[PDB]
Protein backbone atom coordinates (compact mmCIF):
# COMPACT_ATOMS: atom_id res chain seq x y z
CA UNK A 1 0.00 0.00 0.00
CA UNK A 2 1.28 3.56 -0.57
CA UNK A 3 1.92 4.45 2.95
CA UNK A 4 1.47 8.24 2.22
CA UNK A 5 -1.12 10.57 4.64
CA UNK A 6 0.05 13.64 2.66
CA UNK A 7 -3.45 13.48 0.85
CA UNK A 8 -5.53 12.76 4.28
CA UNK A 9 -3.71 15.68 5.73
CA UNK A 10 -4.63 17.86 2.79
CA UNK A 11 -8.30 17.22 2.83
CA UNK A 12 -8.27 17.90 6.89
CA UNK A 13 -6.68 20.93 6.12
CA UNK A 14 -9.61 22.44 3.78
CA UNK A 15 -12.24 21.68 6.13
CA UNK A 16 -10.37 22.89 8.72
CA UNK A 17 -9.82 26.68 6.83
CA UNK A 18 -13.11 26.21 6.01
CA UNK A 19 -14.69 25.97 9.34
CA UNK A 20 -11.71 28.43 10.68
CA UNK A 21 -13.35 31.15 7.67
CA UNK A 22 -16.92 30.62 8.39
CA UNK A 23 -16.04 31.73 12.46
CA UNK A 24 -13.96 34.09 11.39
CA UNK A 25 -16.77 35.28 8.98
CA UNK A 26 -19.04 35.35 12.43
CA UNK A 27 -16.34 38.14 13.92
CA UNK A 28 -16.75 40.15 10.86
CA UNK A 29 -20.47 39.94 11.21
CA UNK A 30 -20.49 41.12 15.13
CA UNK A 31 -17.55 43.07 15.21
CA UNK A 32 -18.97 45.82 12.51
CA UNK A 33 -21.35 48.14 14.34
CA UNK B 1 -10.74 47.64 25.41
CA UNK B 2 -12.73 45.35 22.03
CA UNK B 3 -16.30 46.82 24.30
CA UNK B 4 -14.32 48.59 26.41
CA UNK B 5 -15.43 45.90 29.61
CA UNK B 6 -12.39 44.99 31.77
CA UNK B 7 -11.34 41.63 32.37
CA UNK B 8 -14.36 41.40 34.50
CA UNK B 9 -17.26 43.31 32.88
CA UNK B 10 -16.37 41.22 29.81
CA UNK B 11 -15.96 37.78 30.70
CA UNK B 12 -16.99 36.42 34.05
CA UNK B 13 -21.36 36.95 34.29
CA UNK B 14 -21.01 38.12 38.23
CA UNK B 15 -23.66 40.52 37.85
CA UNK B 16 -27.24 38.53 38.58
CA UNK B 17 -25.92 35.18 39.75
CA UNK B 18 -28.21 31.60 44.28
CA UNK B 19 -31.13 33.81 43.79
CA UNK B 20 -32.43 31.28 41.07
CA UNK B 21 -33.27 28.49 43.22
CA UNK B 22 -36.96 28.46 42.91
CA UNK B 23 -36.55 27.31 39.39
CA UNK B 24 -34.12 24.69 40.12
CA UNK B 25 -36.87 21.60 38.86
CA UNK B 26 -37.39 23.71 35.40
CA UNK B 27 -34.10 23.68 34.58
CA UNK B 28 -34.25 19.67 35.29
CA UNK B 29 -36.97 18.76 33.04
CA UNK B 30 -35.02 19.87 30.03
CA UNK B 31 -31.68 19.37 31.32
CA UNK B 32 -31.16 16.07 32.55
CA UNK B 33 -33.37 14.39 29.55
CA UNK B 34 -30.83 16.33 27.07
CA UNK B 35 -27.67 15.09 29.37
CA UNK B 36 -28.94 11.68 29.11
CA UNK B 37 -29.95 11.91 25.15
CA UNK B 38 -26.58 13.48 24.37
CA UNK B 39 -24.93 10.81 26.12
CA UNK B 40 -26.48 8.18 24.38
CA UNK B 41 -25.74 9.47 20.57
CA UNK B 42 -21.97 9.66 21.48
CA UNK B 43 -22.11 6.14 23.44
CA UNK B 44 -23.71 4.12 21.27
CA UNK B 45 -22.04 5.90 17.58
CA UNK B 46 -18.46 5.61 19.43
CA UNK B 47 -19.27 1.81 20.17
CA UNK B 48 -21.08 0.65 16.73
CA UNK B 49 -19.69 3.22 14.26
CA UNK B 50 -16.26 4.46 14.89
CA UNK B 51 -15.09 1.66 17.39
CA UNK C 1 -32.47 49.40 13.34
CA UNK C 2 -33.11 47.45 16.26
CA UNK C 3 -34.77 44.51 13.97
CA UNK C 4 -31.86 44.43 12.51
CA UNK C 5 -30.09 44.53 15.36
CA UNK C 6 -31.90 41.95 16.75
CA UNK C 7 -32.01 39.06 13.79
CA UNK C 8 -28.72 39.56 12.97
CA UNK C 9 -28.13 38.32 16.55
CA UNK C 10 -30.19 35.82 16.75
CA UNK C 11 -28.91 34.41 13.38
CA UNK C 12 -25.33 34.68 14.33
CA UNK C 13 -26.02 32.78 17.73
CA UNK C 14 -27.52 29.96 15.61
CA UNK C 15 -24.45 29.83 13.84
CA UNK C 16 -22.15 29.79 17.09
CA UNK C 17 -24.51 26.64 18.35
CA UNK C 18 -24.37 24.96 14.53
CA UNK C 19 -20.10 25.01 14.79
CA UNK C 20 -20.46 24.27 18.64
CA UNK C 21 -21.94 20.77 17.48
CA UNK C 22 -19.17 20.63 14.57
CA UNK C 23 -16.40 21.30 17.17
CA UNK C 24 -18.37 18.77 19.63
CA UNK C 25 -18.16 16.04 16.86
CA UNK C 26 -14.98 16.88 16.08
CA UNK C 27 -13.49 16.70 19.40
CA UNK C 28 -15.14 13.02 19.49
CA UNK C 29 -13.66 12.21 16.25
CA UNK C 30 -10.34 13.18 17.45
CA UNK C 31 -10.87 11.36 20.94
CA UNK C 32 -11.68 8.19 19.13
CA UNK C 33 -10.51 7.69 15.83
CA UNK C 34 -6.67 6.47 16.48
CA UNK C 35 -4.92 8.60 13.98
CA UNK C 36 -2.84 10.64 15.47
CA UNK C 37 0.49 9.26 14.00
CA UNK C 38 1.14 6.95 11.62
CA UNK C 39 4.13 5.00 9.49
CA UNK C 40 5.79 6.49 6.74
CA UNK C 41 7.82 5.05 3.82
CA UNK C 42 11.15 4.58 6.37
CA UNK C 43 9.88 3.26 9.16
CA UNK C 44 10.96 -0.37 10.50
CA UNK C 45 7.47 -1.79 10.70
CA UNK C 46 4.01 -0.38 9.99
CA UNK C 47 1.12 0.79 11.93
CA UNK C 48 -0.80 3.98 13.71
CA UNK C 49 -1.84 4.80 17.57
CA UNK C 50 -4.23 7.52 18.93
CA UNK C 51 -4.57 8.89 22.50
CA UNK C 52 -4.64 4.76 24.35
CA UNK C 53 -5.07 2.87 20.89
CA UNK C 54 -2.66 1.11 18.96
CA UNK C 55 -2.54 -0.70 16.32
CA UNK C 56 1.09 -2.35 15.32
CA UNK C 57 2.06 -4.83 12.09
CA UNK C 58 3.54 -8.63 12.89
CA UNK C 59 5.67 -7.39 10.04
CA UNK C 60 5.48 -10.05 7.21
CA UNK C 61 4.75 -7.82 4.03
CA UNK C 62 1.35 -7.99 5.15
CA UNK C 63 -0.80 -6.04 7.85
CA UNK C 64 -2.13 -8.42 10.34
CA UNK C 65 -2.88 -5.11 12.51
CA UNK C 66 -2.90 -6.44 15.78
CA UNK C 67 -5.04 -3.90 18.22
CA UNK C 68 -4.33 -2.74 21.67
CA UNK C 69 -5.68 -0.17 23.91
CA UNK C 70 -8.65 1.38 25.73
CA UNK C 71 -9.33 4.33 27.94
CA UNK C 72 -11.89 2.22 30.20
CA UNK C 73 -8.44 0.05 31.37
CA UNK C 74 -5.59 2.65 31.91
CA UNK C 75 -2.81 -0.64 32.38
CA UNK C 76 -2.66 -0.91 28.57
CA UNK C 77 -2.11 2.54 27.53
CA UNK C 78 1.67 2.78 26.79
CA UNK C 79 2.76 6.09 28.63
CA UNK C 80 1.66 8.39 31.31
CA UNK C 81 1.73 11.24 28.99
CA UNK C 82 -0.62 9.35 26.85
CA UNK C 83 -2.60 8.47 29.74
CA UNK C 84 -2.83 12.39 30.70
CA UNK C 85 -3.57 12.97 27.04
CA UNK C 86 -6.36 11.21 27.08
CA UNK C 87 -8.13 12.16 29.92
CA UNK C 88 -7.51 16.18 29.18
CA UNK C 89 -9.41 15.37 25.55
CA UNK C 90 -11.70 13.27 27.71
CA UNK C 91 -12.49 16.17 29.98
CA UNK C 92 -12.94 18.87 26.85
CA UNK C 93 -15.09 16.64 25.37
CA UNK C 94 -17.42 16.45 28.66
CA UNK C 95 -17.07 20.57 28.80
CA UNK C 96 -18.37 20.77 25.30
CA UNK C 97 -21.16 18.00 25.28
CA UNK C 98 -22.28 20.31 28.61
CA UNK C 99 -22.46 23.41 26.76
CA UNK C 100 -24.46 21.59 24.15
CA UNK C 101 -26.82 20.67 27.22
CA UNK C 102 -26.44 23.97 28.65
CA UNK C 103 -28.26 25.37 25.19
CA UNK C 104 -31.51 23.98 27.19
CA UNK C 105 -31.32 27.15 29.20
CA UNK C 106 -31.82 29.36 26.56
CA UNK C 107 -35.97 29.40 27.70
CA UNK C 108 -35.35 29.91 31.16
CA UNK C 109 -32.09 31.65 32.03
CA UNK C 110 -30.76 35.24 30.54
CA UNK C 111 -29.02 35.18 27.32
CA UNK C 112 -26.49 36.89 28.15
CA UNK C 113 -25.72 34.51 31.20
CA UNK C 114 -25.42 31.46 29.23
CA UNK C 115 -23.65 33.04 26.52
CA UNK C 116 -20.98 33.63 28.93
CA UNK C 117 -21.17 30.08 30.49
CA UNK C 118 -21.06 28.34 27.36
CA UNK C 119 -18.10 31.10 26.44
CA UNK C 120 -15.99 29.73 29.60
CA UNK C 121 -16.53 26.57 29.26
CA UNK C 122 -15.76 26.25 25.78
CA UNK C 123 -12.79 28.07 26.98
CA UNK C 124 -11.80 25.54 29.31
CA UNK C 125 -12.13 22.45 26.77
CA UNK C 126 -9.81 24.79 24.27
CA UNK C 127 -7.25 25.00 27.55
CA UNK C 128 -7.95 20.80 28.34
CA UNK C 129 -7.23 20.33 24.60
CA UNK C 130 -4.31 22.26 24.46
CA UNK C 131 -2.31 20.62 27.08
CA UNK C 132 -3.95 17.39 25.85
CA UNK C 133 -1.92 18.18 22.67
CA UNK C 134 1.29 19.49 24.14
CA UNK C 135 1.75 16.13 26.31
CA UNK C 136 0.77 13.68 23.96
CA UNK C 137 4.56 14.13 22.49
CA UNK C 138 6.02 13.76 25.73
CA UNK C 139 4.74 9.77 25.20
CA UNK C 140 6.54 9.01 22.85
CA UNK C 141 9.58 7.65 24.54
CA UNK C 142 7.47 5.11 24.99
CA UNK C 143 9.20 1.10 24.27
CA UNK C 144 5.87 0.66 21.88
CA UNK C 145 6.05 3.81 20.51
CA UNK C 146 10.02 3.72 20.07
CA UNK C 147 9.73 -0.01 18.48
CA UNK C 148 6.97 1.48 15.94
CA UNK C 149 9.09 4.14 14.95
CA UNK C 150 12.53 3.49 15.26
CA UNK C 151 15.01 4.32 17.58
CA UNK C 152 15.36 7.70 16.40
CA UNK C 153 12.36 8.98 17.92
CA UNK C 154 11.79 10.65 21.02
CA UNK C 155 10.28 12.87 23.55
CA UNK C 156 9.04 15.65 20.90
CA UNK C 157 10.82 14.22 18.28
CA UNK C 158 8.58 12.97 15.33
CA UNK C 159 11.33 10.74 14.07
CA UNK C 160 10.54 8.42 11.00
CA UNK C 161 6.82 8.16 11.55
CA UNK C 162 4.51 11.21 10.12
CA UNK C 163 1.47 12.45 12.08
CA UNK C 164 -2.17 11.65 10.65
CA UNK C 165 -5.08 13.66 10.34
CA UNK C 166 -6.11 13.18 13.92
CA UNK C 167 -3.26 15.74 15.22
CA UNK C 168 -3.71 18.22 12.81
CA UNK C 169 -7.73 17.99 13.17
CA UNK C 170 -7.48 18.45 16.95
CA UNK C 171 -4.85 21.53 16.49
CA UNK C 172 -8.00 22.68 14.36
CA UNK C 173 -10.00 21.61 17.30
CA UNK C 174 -7.71 23.77 19.61
CA UNK C 175 -8.22 26.88 17.21
CA UNK C 176 -11.59 26.15 16.48
CA UNK C 177 -12.59 26.14 20.02
CA UNK C 178 -10.59 29.32 20.89
CA UNK C 179 -12.38 31.38 18.06
CA UNK C 180 -15.99 29.71 18.88
CA UNK C 181 -14.79 31.08 22.73
CA UNK C 182 -14.07 34.29 21.90
CA UNK C 183 -17.29 34.49 19.84
CA UNK C 184 -19.84 33.32 22.82
CA UNK C 185 -18.03 36.41 25.18
CA UNK C 186 -18.73 38.71 22.22
CA UNK C 187 -22.08 37.74 21.25
CA UNK C 188 -22.77 37.90 25.86
CA UNK C 189 -21.80 41.17 25.83
CA UNK C 190 -23.71 41.80 22.38
CA UNK C 191 -27.01 40.63 23.59
CA UNK C 192 -26.84 43.01 26.99
CA UNK C 193 -26.13 46.05 24.75
C1 LIG D 1 -26.41 15.64 16.05
C2 LIG D 1 -26.20 16.32 17.40
C3 LIG D 1 -27.51 16.94 17.89
C4 LIG D 1 -27.30 17.52 19.30
C5 LIG D 1 -28.63 18.10 19.82
C6 LIG D 1 -28.48 19.60 20.07
C7 LIG D 1 -29.72 20.12 20.79
C8 LIG D 1 -29.43 20.26 22.28
C9 LIG D 1 -30.73 20.33 23.10
C10 LIG D 1 -31.55 21.37 23.10
C11 LIG D 1 -31.30 22.66 22.28
C12 LIG D 1 -32.10 23.82 22.90
C13 LIG D 1 -32.17 25.00 21.92
C14 LIG D 1 -33.22 26.00 22.42
C15 LIG D 1 -32.93 27.40 21.86
C16 LIG D 1 -34.08 28.34 22.22
C17 LIG D 1 -33.69 29.78 21.88
C18 LIG D 1 -34.89 30.71 22.11
O1 LIG D 1 -35.63 30.48 23.00
O2 LIG D 1 -35.12 31.82 21.27
C19 LIG D 1 -34.47 33.05 21.57
C20 LIG D 1 -33.11 33.12 20.85
O3 LIG D 1 -32.10 32.38 21.55
C21 LIG D 1 -30.84 32.36 20.91
O4 LIG D 1 -30.55 33.21 20.13
C22 LIG D 1 -29.85 31.22 21.24
C23 LIG D 1 -29.66 30.33 20.00
C24 LIG D 1 -29.85 28.86 20.37
C25 LIG D 1 -29.23 27.94 19.30
C26 LIG D 1 -29.23 26.47 19.78
C27 LIG D 1 -30.41 25.67 19.16
C28 LIG D 1 -30.15 25.37 17.65
C29 LIG D 1 -30.24 23.86 17.40
C30 LIG D 1 -30.29 23.60 15.88
C31 LIG D 1 -30.03 22.10 15.57
C32 LIG D 1 -28.77 21.98 14.69
C33 LIG D 1 -28.36 20.50 14.56
C34 LIG D 1 -27.33 20.36 13.43
C35 LIG D 1 -26.20 19.40 13.83
C36 LIG D 1 -25.54 18.83 12.57
C37 LIG D 1 -34.30 33.30 23.07
O5 LIG D 1 -35.52 33.09 23.73
P1 LIG D 1 -36.15 34.25 24.72
O6 LIG D 1 -35.86 35.63 24.15
O7 LIG D 1 -37.63 34.06 24.82
O8 LIG D 1 -35.46 34.11 26.23
C38 LIG D 1 -35.13 35.29 26.93
C39 LIG D 1 -35.22 35.02 28.44
O9 LIG D 1 -35.40 36.23 29.11
C40 LIG D 1 -36.41 34.10 28.72
O10 LIG D 1 -36.34 32.98 27.88
C1 LIG E 1 -23.30 14.36 30.74
C2 LIG E 1 -23.07 14.69 29.27
C3 LIG E 1 -23.31 16.16 29.01
C4 LIG E 1 -21.68 14.26 28.82
C5 LIG E 1 -21.44 12.75 28.81
C6 LIG E 1 -20.05 12.36 28.33
C7 LIG E 1 -19.97 10.94 27.75
C8 LIG E 1 -20.50 10.94 26.32
C9 LIG E 1 -18.56 10.32 27.87
C10 LIG E 1 -18.09 10.22 29.34
C11 LIG E 1 -17.13 9.02 29.42
C12 LIG E 1 -16.92 8.61 27.96
C13 LIG E 1 -16.33 7.24 27.63
C14 LIG E 1 -14.98 7.07 28.31
C15 LIG E 1 -14.19 5.93 27.75
C16 LIG E 1 -14.43 5.33 26.59
C17 LIG E 1 -13.56 4.18 26.13
C18 LIG E 1 -13.08 4.37 24.70
O1 LIG E 1 -12.35 3.21 24.29
C19 LIG E 1 -14.25 4.60 23.78
C20 LIG E 1 -15.05 5.83 24.24
C21 LIG E 1 -15.59 5.72 25.68
C22 LIG E 1 -16.65 4.60 25.74
C23 LIG E 1 -16.17 7.10 26.11
C24 LIG E 1 -17.45 7.48 25.35
C25 LIG E 1 -18.05 8.82 25.78
C26 LIG E 1 -18.29 8.91 27.30
C27 LIG E 1 -19.38 7.91 27.73
C1 LIG F 1 -29.40 21.41 36.28
C2 LIG F 1 -29.71 22.90 36.35
C3 LIG F 1 -28.44 23.67 36.70
C4 LIG F 1 -28.72 25.17 36.72
C5 LIG F 1 -27.40 25.92 36.75
C6 LIG F 1 -27.61 27.43 36.94
C7 LIG F 1 -28.01 28.08 35.61
C8 LIG F 1 -28.00 29.61 35.73
C9 LIG F 1 -29.12 30.09 36.66
C10 LIG F 1 -29.41 31.58 36.45
C11 LIG F 1 -28.31 32.43 37.07
C12 LIG F 1 -28.66 33.91 36.92
O1 LIG F 1 -28.30 34.54 35.90
O2 LIG F 1 -29.30 34.49 37.83
C1 LIG G 1 -23.45 15.15 20.00
C2 LIG G 1 -21.98 15.48 19.81
C3 LIG G 1 -21.48 14.94 18.47
C4 LIG G 1 -21.47 13.41 18.43
C5 LIG G 1 -20.84 12.97 17.12
C6 LIG G 1 -20.62 11.46 17.11
C7 LIG G 1 -19.67 11.07 15.98
C8 LIG G 1 -20.24 11.44 14.61
C9 LIG G 1 -19.48 10.69 13.52
C10 LIG G 1 -20.03 11.09 12.15
CL1 LIG H 1 -12.28 0.78 24.23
Amino acid sequence: DSRDYSTELSVTVAVGASLLFLNILAFAALYYK
Amino acid sequence: CLDGKDCASFFCCFEDCHIRIAKMDSYARIFFPTAFCLFNLVYWVSYLYLG
Amino acid sequence: YHEHYMRNSRAIGVLWAIFTICFAIINVVVFIQPYWVGDSVSTPKPGYFGLFHYCVGSGLAGRELTCRGSFTDFSTIPSSAFKAAAFFVLLSMVLILGCITCFSLFFFCNTATVYKICAWMQLLAALCLVLGCMIFPDGWDAETIRDMCGAKTGKYSLGDCSVRWAYILAIIGILNALILSFLAFVLGNRQTD
